[PDB]
């Protein structure tokens, strides 16, 4: 009856998600509206800036994109999905996104800040995780993606960079510039080397099944200090993948090792996540034992860690990043390809 | 140990994507 619960909700949830899918949000706001105060990160198109909104005083993240350079490297699809999707969702543990607008040159999705840093640079900090802490973060993130793939949702990006550490200690997942959603197969070559399933490696064609994988890699990076498979360039780390080799630091529990052996399965018709009882066979596994799912939904957990924040607009769990001035230029650009951002 | 060598190699930095 608990599982029929759920039942109801992702069913309630998915209607939402439709309404806002199918007749989505635009120019809710503008560039003008924002003081723009110091960079929590980039990428290959742009970068994320903490900013101030001058009319209600809130703090919020916003991502900024160049139109002509994501045009050049033929990201568009992906650009433009990374917002519909965000707009559309709604769930404890991703961030939200409040506001979105586009001016001559960019693109500009508005978050709410989460003040907390990314869990990746906990974790090079610290060294690695208590089992019970990553379990903690471990078990919101099956929530999650029990989430997204019940909209159809593959993330395929996930590794500690994109998670983000609120002030109650809880996970905001970002990034979703990968995020895709589709029924069936897809084939692009897309994620971070240390996170791919091999099946992506192999040109292969896949689906939610690499989101399973990457929850294994990633549980493993946080248990470890380190991901099963690296090296000190991309081929070298592929080979390892589709190889089928993983091996265990020895603190590792038994129930680690059996969790992560089905997740970190090669053969896509064994992995936990694509069989025919689903999520449940990972949320039912000894591992995950003491975690009481709905608490975990509800936010009533103690959070094993929380970060230090000294007021907001705080930023110092962020590292620093080197300033650019933002160029609106004069003419638009690549309008017709962005039209429906 | 397999930590050490982790921590000596190119990729404990933040990592990229790759797309097409
Ligand atoms: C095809 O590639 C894509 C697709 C979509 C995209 O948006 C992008 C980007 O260009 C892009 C630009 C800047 C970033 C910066 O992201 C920061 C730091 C990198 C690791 N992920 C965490 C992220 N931080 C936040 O989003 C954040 C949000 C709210 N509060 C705090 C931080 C990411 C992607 C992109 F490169």
């Amino acid at each position: 009856s608990e599982q029929e619960s759920v039942k109801e909700f992702l069913a309630k949830a998915k209607e939402d998600f439709l309404k806002k899918w199918e007749n989505p949000a635009q120019n809710t706001a503008h560039l003008d509206q924002f003081e723009r105060i110091k960079t929590l990160g980039t990428g290959s198109f742009g970068r994320v800036m903490l900013v101030k909104h001058m009319e209600t005083g809130n703090h919020y993240a916003m991502k900024i994109l160049d139109k002509q350079k994501v045009v050049k490297l033929k990201q568009i699809e992906h650009t433009l999905n990374e917002k519909r999707i965000l707009q559309a969702v709604n769930f404890p543990f991703l961030v939200k996104l409040e506001f979105s607008f586009k001016d001559n040159s960019n693109l500009y999705m508005v978050m709410e800040y989460v003040p907390g840093g990314e869990m990746f640079s906990h974790l090079r900090r610290i060294g690695r995780f208590s089992e019970p802490h990553a379990r903690f973060y471990a078990a919101q993130i099956v929530l999650t993606f029990e989430y997204l793939h019940s909209l159809d949702l593959i993330y395929r990006d996930l590794k500690p960079e994109n998670l983000l550490i609120d002030q109650q200690g809880y996970i905001q997942v970002t990034d979703f510039g990968f995020a895709k959603r589709v029924k069936g197969r897809t084939w692009t070559l897309c994620g971070t080397p240390e996170y791919l399933a091999p099946e992506i490696i192999l040109s292969k064609g896949y689906n939610k099944a690499v989101d399973w994988w990457a929850l294994g890699v990633l549980i493993y990076e946080m248990a470890a200090g380190y991901p099963p498979f690296f090296a000190d360039q991309p081929i070298q780390i592929y080979e390892k993948i589709v190889s089928g080799k993983v091996r265990f630091p020895s603190h590792f529990s038994s129930d680690l090792k059996d969790l992560l052996r089905n997740l970190l399965q090669v053969d896509l018709t064994k992995r936990f996540g694509n069989l025919k009882n689903g999520v449940n066979d990972i949320k039912n596994h000894k591992w995950f034992a003491t975690t009481d799912w709905i608490a975990i939904y509800q936010r009533k957990v103690e959070a094993p860690f929380i970060p230090k924040f000294k007021g907001p607009g705080d930023t110092s769990n962020f590292d620093d990043y080197e300033e650019e001035e933002i160029r609106v230029s004069i003419n638009e650009k690549c309008g017709k390809e962005f039209s429906e951002f | 140990t397999t930590y050490a060598d982790f921590i000596a190699s190119g990729r404990t930095g933040r990592r990229n994507a790759i797309h097409d």
